[PDB]
């Protein structure tokens, strides 16, 4: 039996009434539980038997549905409610869990602040050459980065790392690194990282020679 | 009710690891114990169930052979052994207890989970490189080629935090790399010293890299 949550990510504002669905591949007769999970911690049981709230779980939470369609509802969404939610059926084995629905906080759109950095003399002595580009404090989270070397787009050798939504300002940040050998880095002159974000029609371009 | 699991596990490919789940706060043999697998930023996957009273097991077929569940009642502990480890086995493995009436297979009690990282890399210290620009200025620090995780990054011995972004490490090769940025007023740098401090517990290394123009 499989459980599908469909919604992978949802942008919400405090006080909003969020609904997260879970559809079973077959009648599970209310044998469904909901869990909440935050980064680094184990899941926490919120509801069992499709509608029974566990002790400690705030009244804001409630569950409903039947047969193959089940829902988890959060009345006045609070900051503490930002997390990932999972449904799980236990009508038959193997026990199965939905893919999880992550909620994120909505805030004002913000263009990323982009900075580019050439390889340090210290790394060059090691035979390596990393070009780093930081794209900080932007929103919404969707962003694309493109690297160009003497005008040609470069895909291989690019490593990207994304932060989770900031708990202080609700923005996202990203770091993109292009690593080459010292020899190759020295063979070319112009290095550019281009960020495409909804906050601008033209990509934000930072470069150096 | 307490389910105690051991800390991070580093294991070589092909080897086996035995993950413990020490229970206390209840009659160990009166509740079944299950195990769940969770891969980095992924969903939860059920592995199996064991009756501590008779040792009886029920497995998610997918994990047969790969995982073996056992218990040691005399010591109120449950164990899961994972064998012939590969890269796909890297994940957090949780034990979780069922209710007295096991039929209602939901989990109100979970262990903290044990991260099992499968790698053949050897302990390796990070190389720490300064990132200097080339009325707010952004500086940075690249920390590359280290193993295993984690590394600790601070700026000016922790006196700077507001304008700092330290990114999640990423596996570049079989070694990890991460970067950290810090933004400060143009009047404080380079007029005043800005340094990133990087510690790597695994190799007992501590490095300070001053950022210079």
């Amino acid at each position: 039996i499989q459980v599908t949550q469909s919604s992978s990510s949802f942008s919400v504002s405090l006080g909003d009434r969020v609904t997260i669905t879970c559809k079973a591949s077959e009648d599970i007769y209310n044998r469904l539980a909901w869990y909440q999970q935050k980064p680094g911690n184990a899941p926490r049981l919120l509801i069992s038997g499709a509608t029974s709230l566990e002790t400690g779980v705030p009244d804001r939470f409630s569950g409903s549905g039947s047969r193959k369609d089940y829902t988890l509802i959060i009345t006045s969404l609070q900051t503490e409610d930002v997390a990932t939610y999972y449904c799980q059926q236990y009508w038959s084995t193997p026990l199965t869990f939905g893919a999880g629905t992550k909620l994120e906080l909505k805030r004002a759109d913000a263009a990323p602040t982009v900075s580019i950095f050439p390889p340090s003399s210290e790394q060059l002595t090691s035979g390596g050459a990393s070009v780093v580009c930081f794209l900080n404090n932007f929103y919404p989270k969707d962003i694309n980065v493109k690297w160009k070397i003497d005008g040609s787009e470069r895909q291989n050798g690019v490593l990207n790392s994304w932060t989770d939504q900031d708990s202080k300002d609700s923005t996202y940040s990203m770091s993109s690194t292009l690593t080459l050998t010292k020899d190759e880095y020295e063979r070319h002159n112009s290095y550019t990282c281009e960020a495409t974000h909804k906050t601008s029609t033209s990509p934000i371009v930072k470069s150096f020679n | 009710v307490l389910l105690q699991q051991s800390g991070p596990e580093l294991v070589k490919p092909g080897a086996s690891v035995k993950i413990p789940c020490k229970a206390s706060g209840y009659t160990f043999t009166d509740y079944n114990m299950d195990w769940v697998k969770q891969s980095h930023g992924k969903s939860l996957e059920w592995i199996g169930d064991i009756n501590p009273n008779n040792g009886g097991t029920i497995y998610n077929q997918k994990f047969k052979g790969k995982a073996t569940l056992t218990v040691d009642k005399s010591s109120s502990a449950a164990y899961m052994e994972v064998r012939s480890l590969t890269s796909e086995d890297t994940a957090v493995y949780y034990c979780a207890r069922k209710p007295y009436y096991g039929n209602f297979a939901w989990f109100a009690y979970w262990g903290q989970g044990t991260l099992v990282t499968v790698s053949a890399a050897k302990t390796t210290p990070p190389s720490v490189y300064p990132l200097a620009p080339g009325s707010m200025v952004t500086l940075g620090c690249l920390v590359k080629g280290y193993f295993p995780e984690p590394v600790t990054v601070t700026w000016n011995s922790g006196s700077l935090s507001s304008g700092v972004h330290t990114f999640p490490a990423v596996l570049q090769s079989d070694l990890y790399t991460l970067s950290s940025s810090v933004t400060v007023p143009s009047s404080t740098w380079p007029s005043e010293t800005v340094t990133c401090n990087v510690a790597h517990p695994a190799s007992s290394t501590k490095v300070d890299k001053k950022i210079v123009p």
